[PDB]
DNA sequence: CCGTTGTT
DNA sequence: CAACGGGCGGAACTATGCC
RNA sequence: GGCAUAGUUC
């Protein structure tokens, strides 16, 4: 159930649209802004 | 005297003018219930207030 | 304030 | 012996500024 | 719509 070079992060998961909603005018929240970061960097 | 019956009250009372204010908290502005009415977006539980 | 971990 | 980190009440009601 | 701050009741 925990191997230990799992603890190593690779691959990133990305909560779905009920975890991170938009707001109601499009607002995107905290994690959409460090997840947009965080991709942008990776391609970069 | 009672006001009822008319009979007098066996003690007698302390009676006089004071002086009294009204304060803000009145009872129209704080009676509030629900059921079953709007909820909540992130985690679908009622609103708040 | 006081449980961990390091340094000595 | 020294440094570091987590822990610190319960509910409720208005208002105002800002993204 | 949300974040923050202030005041008030018990």
């Amino acid at each position: 159930y925990a191997r230990p070079e799992w603890m190593i992060v690779t691959v990133l998961p990305v909560p779905p649209l009920s975890v991170r909603p938009a707001v109601v005018a499009r607002n995107q929240d905290d994690l959409t802004h460090k997840l947009a970061d965080i991709v942008k960097i990776n391609n970069q | 005297y009672n006001g009822f019956t008319g009979r007098k009250i066996t003690s007698q009372i302390f009676i006089g003018p004071t002086y009294y204010q009204r304060l803000k908290h009145m009872v129209d502005d704080k009676i509030h219930s629900r059921a079953r009415g709007p909820i909540q977006i992130l985690n679908r539980q009622p609103m708040e207030g």
